[PDB]
């Protein structure tokens, strides 16, 4: 990049002489002073600066070798024995240089450049090697020693071509974009699928998707999965699918294992793989009845773990969307799929021979009062969709009113307030706080506070979308413990108890406060449902429900939302609570307790407050 | 002028801690005029000083050390105290810290040599008389009360201390120097010292507990100083450590958990109970294996104590096992032997219990109930495809040929029980195939079908013990795999493959016959040992640490060893690098050394057994040893190891490295393997790790001194340094790279001698099979020691071991334990005079001869320690399979 001074009307002119033409020429071009953007060579001089400036101790984490195994693994070969042999055509000498030992290099200098030149280059070299490769791979004596066997080569040079094939330089993306693609044609063909290079293929695409820095690899990985299976059962014949160790069921296995694993970046991987695979998955109808129910519960179960992750990295969003598209392969294939054939036994469910969608809505059913507040929300959503496509096609009112009848009313209670299945815990358990054996540590006020918030939400649900009418639960025929609960935390938790009052770090105040401030609304719904639900039993949420608690609540998160522990850095949560409030205010106009409410109103909202603000200078 | 200063006080430590003390020197030299301006830097002057002066009284010697470090002492009890070192709480611990351990280091210098102390100067003598407080004695209280300063100032340190990081090392120092007070008096006949260190026991266990508290390593590693130290003091520390232990965290004894369940039967078993309940609540999978080895051998002590400890043993048990799918495993596992083995085994223990007159039925019904419920009767618990084939041909050659059991076999027929047992052998080794798939091996684990209902096993070998374990990371079995291959090897153990969730393959390797605990016992003291390693600054410059792999004994005769992954065998390694004409004359040539070994001793004996072997022993001399020795090496090719480096390395950078680890990881091994003294080291027991270079030693099976004991054959030699290692250092040497580490990793090993030989009390205390057996075959005989050690004492035998393995580690010359070895196992042959002749040496050809036997030097000793391992005279006439020459 050396730059001198070309021929420009600055040298000729100053060629002559020193007098004024070039200081007019000088006022021109060392004055243009307009702006200019910072190059490459600036920034290599900054990286020097930066390397410096960090220290001497912070410094040598350029070098990340500093770990003896990892010193260790990089000193030996891709491979023992050379393989790529090249006979250099001169005219009369042919002499043989080995392609093996400039693959580490020209790998690094693809991926890492910082120089368009150099980069293009590499990119050039190492496709043309990959050619030769697969071309020195396929040899003519025979495939043991006559072929030399270059799984070595490729198990190193697979995840390099995934990542330049998502480069974001247009060049290197055009080359090796094509040449993955054209890689899983030739690998997933019938001359080379029973081989270990393909499952160090898979093996390559199947590590790109969990990788926790690059959001483009997982993406393209996740594109490379789904060309995987669609050239896999394609171009090969459909009995010989089952006996190799890359079929199908084989990947969906792997799938599982994915995602149920508890590291988040795995699950968010497996989570990508079935966003694109569902649809190969959709066509093909001797492998979606056995596993649809077996992935549904699995991804289910998945989207239950990603409840205590980082909420940044976005699990939730990824597997809702892959419950969402096995849902709609259940509706497409419903007719067949409340049959009672023996399909693969989700994991979990006791063991039987017979596999309807109606456990399954029963299983959904079960769970639907469990912790994890996602999971729940589709466990409710996806059993509210299933019921009206069964036998008889029912409503969810009579279907639940002959569940209900044949099994007992406090079943339904046992599901609601029992916090999920695998446990007998919830707020039967523990209605008030009072009690959770122990110093009170900060991780279980928030599981229970999340589990009142399971059962309020279920409560809500059922009332309002008038499968069950209010009155034969929240009486108490069965003994439940909600409304001792909501009782319990308008009394002592609601308006407060911070830190403070809920012993009885200022960073872990916010992550209480978010979560007693979504219980908070989510009470005023569920009294609202009440009250516009069932215009016959205010009767019942009298001495716990609507009292005075409810009104403090109510016109403090009225009048200064703050002072619960609402942030006003959320947009949502404030834009919504003029909506809850409206309504709660709305509803408690066809109330007795108007009078209540309106003397509530009267202490905080005065005209004697109106003119004492304002009598102040504004 | 303030950054300035502080600027060259940070350069100073790091010249300290570079061992850089005559730079450090002049840095503070020059620093002495500034840091009187202020208070802040005198006092952070002469703490660099101080420190600086500790430092660097390492490597002088006695009277050279007292007066390093007795200038520091004359400007500490000065001044600064004015409203400084009372407003500075860590200025006063880091005061006090410093003048504890300065007269700490004056009464250890005075104390190994105390005829130093007016050899110094009379001034300086006096300064020392008048520093401890006591007068007019010669040695008898100045070093005493020189001890009772030491322990004052750091008790002041620790009450300066409790208001982490900070306070963990004024807690470790003084519980240090503590506990090597308590230790000083275990050689010393004395009741008024023991009256003036019997304070010390509680500030020991208290501080130290409390250091672990904060999360420390370096208290996790005293911990059996601490299970130790309750046999010594139990009535002021038994209460004190039973309240201590319960504040510490759940997860800071998985390592030390199978010191504690072993424990579980003594009159100890209070302290240690809450850990091993809570342990059993949170993690009931680190816990169930060592206490399903462990509850076989308790014998309770009926008393008003031991009934609680049989209900909470009882109760642990309940705790536990929880659907017997443990117990399952390990009886589908012990499926998978040959039954020839267990024959052969049965036969021998038997063998042993007729051989011991006053012979009963109370203890012949318990060894035939277990052979009559694993061979006899085919109504079992559970076997498949090989075992029904076994006993439907062979279990009625039981039935008459002995009969009933308990009513036919109890005569003594020591001649005619042997001969049927012959009889049916010769046929037992005649009929056994080699077993299958899993089809036919175990019909459990190959439709062994995770989902029973939640029946959840992990894969053994996890929960390392250093942090919070996380149990969800760990992976769990999912599957078992249809392929195992049976390794011959004289005994025959399977590698199988256990699926885990993840869907991966993990092998593992079962092996029956033999308890397990010895080769864990040797891991774990492994593990300690590049624990030791780590905190020691020369090695953890060089990054010493030895290659661990997880062993999991599950009963006896049954036990899993992790299979480690592309690694070969030391053998393989170099049978793979030879050419086709290398490896043809070196197996199939009647002058290969493999043949000519053979006929070599044949011509010094005229035998053909080995027997040959005792009779080239007194038969031959050093010269026509030596030079068939050198004559029967020259014969293979010469650099093996360079070409098989050559041939997996890059360049010329990829094959120094590789060279280099390579080296330094066996000259690890070879002093790690000596310490503890391992024999069997033939080259089949070396794994080198293919994609990093370094050595493994795997089988700890003759683990401490026996394999020149309980063999036909004694092994002199310490560690493996023939030929092909020795070749690799070309064009240098063995006395460059495999001496300076061999000369590190035993300088960090004896500086601290009291890590190593607490952690053998297991040893001890929860004896393994094969040594009592040992200790058996060790009573039959009897010859010198017998009118020396007591019999009647203890177990004794591994009191023995430790008494080595310390004495080796105190300084020892290798000649010396090696001949004391053959003197302990070898009396009474015919070549036991030409058996110590040769493991001493010959006095002008040799150097570990012109050496003292003990009071050995760091340097010394591994010089002497590297002459016997490559010596022609002692490789010339060992065990034919060991292979001297490769
Ligand atoms: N930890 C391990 N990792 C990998 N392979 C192992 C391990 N231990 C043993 N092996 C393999 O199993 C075979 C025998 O192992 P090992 O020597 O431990 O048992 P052994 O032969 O019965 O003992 P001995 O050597 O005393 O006869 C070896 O050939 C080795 O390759």
């Amino acid at each position: 990049t050396k730059n001198n001074w070309e021929v420009s009307a600055l040298s000729r002119a100053a060629q002559k002489g020193f007098n004024k033409v070039v200081l007019k020429h000088l006022k021109k071009t060392k004055n243009l002073s307009s702006n200019e953007a910072i190059s490459l060579e600036e920034i290599r001089i900054r990286v020097v600066q930066m390397l410096g400036s960090l220290g001497g101790q912070i410094n040598k984490n350029l070098l990340t070798v500093t770990s003896s195994d990892e010193m260790m693994k990089s000193y030996v070969a891709w491979d023992r024995e050379k393989r790529l042999s090249f006979a250099v055509p001169f005219r009369e000498m042919k002499p043989v240089i080995f392609l093996d030992v400039f693959l580490p290099r020209v790998t690094e200098l693809a991926l890492t450049a910082s120089d368009r030149q150099t980069k293009v280059a590499a990119c050039e070299l190492l496709h043309s090697m990959v050619m030769f490769m697969l071309g020195k791979a396929t040899q003519m004596p025979e495939g043991g020693q006559g072929a030399p066997p270059m799984y070595q080569l490729y198990k190193r040079t697979f995840p390099v071509l995934l990542r330049l094939a998502c480069d974001v330089d247009q060049v290197t993306r055009q080359l090796y974009e094509p040449l993955v693609m054209q890689l899983i044609h030739w690998f997933t063909n019938n001359k080379k699928f029973e081989s270990q290079d393909t499952v160090a293929l898979l093996e390559a695409i199947l590590d790109g998707i969990v990788d926790p820095v690059d959001s483009t690899l997982r993406d393209f990985c996740g594109r490379c999965i789904r060309e995987f299976l669609k050239w896999s059962i394609k171009q090969i014949t459909p009995q010989q699918q089952e006996k190799s160790p890359v079929n199908t069921k084989s990947l969906f296995k792997r799938l599982y294992s994915l995602a149920l694993h508890p590291n988040a970046f795995k699950r968010l991987g497996a989570s990508l793989a079935f966003n694109n695979i569902y649809r190969e998955f959709r066509e093909e109808e001797s492998l979606v009845e056995q596993f649809v129910f077996e992935a549904l519960v699995i991804y289910m179960e998945s989207l239950a773990l990603a409840h205590a992750d980082e909420k940044s990295l976005g699990t939730i969003q990824q597997c809702c969307d892959a419950i969402d598209h096995l849902c709609r392969i259940i509706e497409k294939k419903h007719v067949s799929l409340n049959k009672a054939k023996k399909r693969r036994l989700p994991r979990g469910f006791p063991p039987s021979a017979s596999l309807c969608l109606l456990d399954l809505v029963k299983w959904l059913l079960a769970h639907c009062g469990r912790p994890q507040t996602e999971c729940r929300h589709k466990s409710i959503e996806l059993f509210y969709k299933f019921v009206p496509l069964l036998p008889g096609n029912r409503s969810p009112n009579l279907w639940l009113k002959d569940v209900l009848k044949e099994e007992g009313v406090s079943f339904l209670i046992n599901t609601f307030e029992g916090g999920g299945c695998g446990q007998p815990s919830g707020i039967l358990a523990q209605p008030t706080l009072l009690y959770l054996r122990g110093p009170f540590s900060l991780q279980a006020t928030l599981c229970w506070l999340d589990l009142l918030l399971a059962a309020l939400e279920c409560y809500n649900t059922f009332i309002g979308e008038r499968t069950v009418g209010a009155l034969q639960v929240l009486g108490t025929e069965a003994q439940s413990s909600l409304l001792k609960a909501v009782a319990f935390f308008l009394e002592s938790i609601a308006m407060h108890d911070i830190i403070a009052a809920e012993k009885c770090s200022p960073q872990e105040g916010e992550r209480y406060n978010y979560s007693k401030c979504t219980v908070v609304v989510r009470i005023m719904e569920f009294t609202t449902t009440l009250l516009n639900t069932s215009p016959e039993g205010w009767k019942l949420l009298k001495k716990d429900l609507c009292n005075t608690h409810l009104m403090r609540v109510l016109v403090q998160t009225l009048c200064e939302p703050a002072s619960i522990g609402f942030n006003i850095g959320d947009v949502q949560v404030m834009a919504h609570l003029p909506d809850v409030c409206v309504n709660l205010m709305k509803a408690l106009k066809m109330s007795p307790y108007k009078d209540i409410l309106e003397t509530h109103l009267r202490e905080k909202i005065t005209a004697q407050s109106i003119e004492e603000l304002c009598a102040v200078n504004l | 002028r303030s950054c300035k200063f502080s600027m060259k006080m940070k350069m100073i430590d790091s010249a300290r801690k570079q061992n850089n003390f005559s730079l450090a020197m002049k840095l503070l030299k020059e620093l002495h005029k500034e840091s009187k301006t202020r208070d802040d830097w005198l006092v952070s002057w002469v703490q660099s000083y101080c420190r600086l002066s500790h430092c660097r009284s390492r490597s002088q010697g006695c009277s050279e050390q007292v007066l390093t470090v007795l200038k520091t002492v004359s400007l500490l009890d000065e001044n600064n105290v004015s409203s400084y070192l009372s407003k500075n709480i860590l200025a006063f611990r880091d005061q006090n810290i410093l003048l504890g351990t300065t007269y700490r280091i004056i009464a250890n210098a005075l104390s190994s040599e105390p005829a130093c102390l007016a050899e110094i100067e009379e001034d300086k003598a006096r300064r020392i008389l008048e520093l401890s407080g006591s007068s007019s004695e010669d040695s008898e209280k100045v070093i005493a009360g020189l001890y009772q300063r030491a322990f004052q100032h750091l008790s002041e340190a620790v009450q300066a201390a409790e208001e982490a990081a900070g306070v963990i090392d004024a807690y470790m120092t003084l519980a240090d120097f503590c506990d090597q007070q308590l230790r000083k008096e275990e050689e010393n006949a004395s009741v008024i010292d023991s009256a003036e260190l019997q304070a010390y026991p509680a500030l020991v266990v208290e501080k130290m507990l409390k250091a672990l508290k904060l999360n420390s390593n370096e208290a996790r590693l005293k911990f059996p100083r601490l299970l130790q130290i309750i046999e010594r003091y139990p009535e002021e520390t038994l209460s004190l450590m039973t309240k201590e232990i319960s504040s510490v965290p759940c997860w800071q004894f998985i390592s030390w958990i199978s010191h504690m369940v072993a424990l579980l039967d003594k009159d100890q078993a209070v302290a240690v109970q809450h850990s091993v309940e809570e342990i059993t609540d949170n993690y009931p999978q680190a816990i169930v294996y060592p206490f399903i080895i462990s509850s076989e051998s308790y014998s309770f002590k009926d008393t008003s104590t031991g009934h609680k400890n049989k209900e909470f043993v009882a109760r642990i048990k309940s705790k536990l096992d929880q659907g017997g799918v443990i117990q399952d495993f390990i009886n589908a596992l012990d499926q998978l032997s040959n039954p020839e083995l267990l024959f052969k085994d049965w036969s021998n223990d038997v063998r042993a219990e007729l051989a011991k007159t006053p012979v009963n039925k109370k203890n012949i019904e318990k060894m035939y109930e277990r052979m009559y419920a694993a061979l006899g009767d085919p109504k079992a618990p559970g076997l498949g495809a090989f075992r029904r084939k076994f006993i439907q041909t062979f279990g009625k050659e039981f039935d008459k040929h002995f009969g009933k059991g308990g009513s036919k076999l109890l005569r003594m027929k020591l001649s005619d029980f042997n001969d049927i047992t012959n009889m049916l052998l010769l046929k037992m080794n005649k009929d056994s195939k080699p077993p299958g798939n899993l089809k036919e091996c175990s019909p459990w684990m190959s439709d062994f079908k995770v989902e029973f209902l939640r029946n959840e096993l992990e894969i053994p070998g996890q929960y390392d013990g250093r942090g919070k374990p996380l149990p969800e990371y760990h992976v769990r079995i999912a599957g078992f795999d249809e392929r195992v291959t049976v390794m011959a090897s004289l005994r025959r153990p399977k590698r199988i493959i256990i699926r885990g969730h993840d869907e991966r393959e993990h092998p593992f390797l079962v092996k029956g016959g033999e308890d397990l605990r010895q080769d864990q016992r040797v891991e774990q003291l492994f593990q300690v040992m590049n624990g030791i390693l780590a905190q020691d600054s020369a090695c953890s410059q060089r990054a010493l640490q030895l290659r661990t792999y997880s062993v999991v004994p599950m009963t006896s005769r049954l036990g899993l060893i992790e299979w480690l992954e592309n690694t070969v065998t030391l053998k393989d390694l170099l049978l793979n690098t030879m050419s086709q004409e290398e490896k043809a004359a070196y197996l199939s040539d009647p002058r290969a050394p493999p043949c000519e070994y053979k006929d070599w001793l044949t011509k010094m004996s005229g035998k053909h057994d080995v027997g040959a072997y005792m009779l080239m022993y007194k038969g031959a001399n050093r010269t026509e040893t030596v030079t068939s020795f050198r004559k029967r090496e020259s014969k293979v090719p010469a650099d093996l190891l360079k070409r098989a480096f050559v041939r997996m390395s890059t360049s010329p950078e990829a094959f120094l490295a590789l060279r280099s680890h390579f080296a330094s990881s066996h000259a690890l091994i070879c002093i790690s393997h000596w310490i503890l003294g391992i024999g069997d080291r033939h080259l089949n027991n070396f794994m080198v790790a293919m994609e990093t270079g370094g050595v493994i030693g795997i089988d700890f099976g003759h683990a401490f001194g026996s394999a020149t004991q309980f063999l036909p054959v004694p092994e002199l030699m310490p560690f493996r340094l023939t030929r092909q290692f020795i070749n690799l250092m070309l064009p240098m040497k063995e006395t460059g790279l495999m001496y300076s580490i061999m000369v590190h990793a035993l300088r960090a090993f004896r500086s601290d001698p009291g890590l190593l030989t607490n952690t053998m009390d297991v040893f001890v205390k929860e004896p393994s099979f094969d040594w009592k057996n040992f200790e058996q075959k060790m009573l039959k005989k009897g010859g010198s020691w017998i009118q020396e050690i007591n019999v009647a004492e203890k177990n004794w035998y591994p009191r023995q071991k430790i008494c080595y393995a310390k004495r080796k580690l105190a300084g020892a010359n290798p000649a010396v334990i090696t001949c004391d070895e053959l003197l302990l196992g070898h009396e009474k042959a015919p070549a036991f005079r030409d058996y110590v002749a040769v493991a001493r040496g010959s006095k002008d050809h040799n150097i570990r001869a012109q050496e003292p036997e003990s009071g050995l030097s760091e340097e010394t000793q591994v010089k002497c320690l590297m002459d016997q391992a490559t010596d022609p005279n002692i490789l010339g006439r060992t065990w034919e399979g060991w292979e001297p020459w490769m």
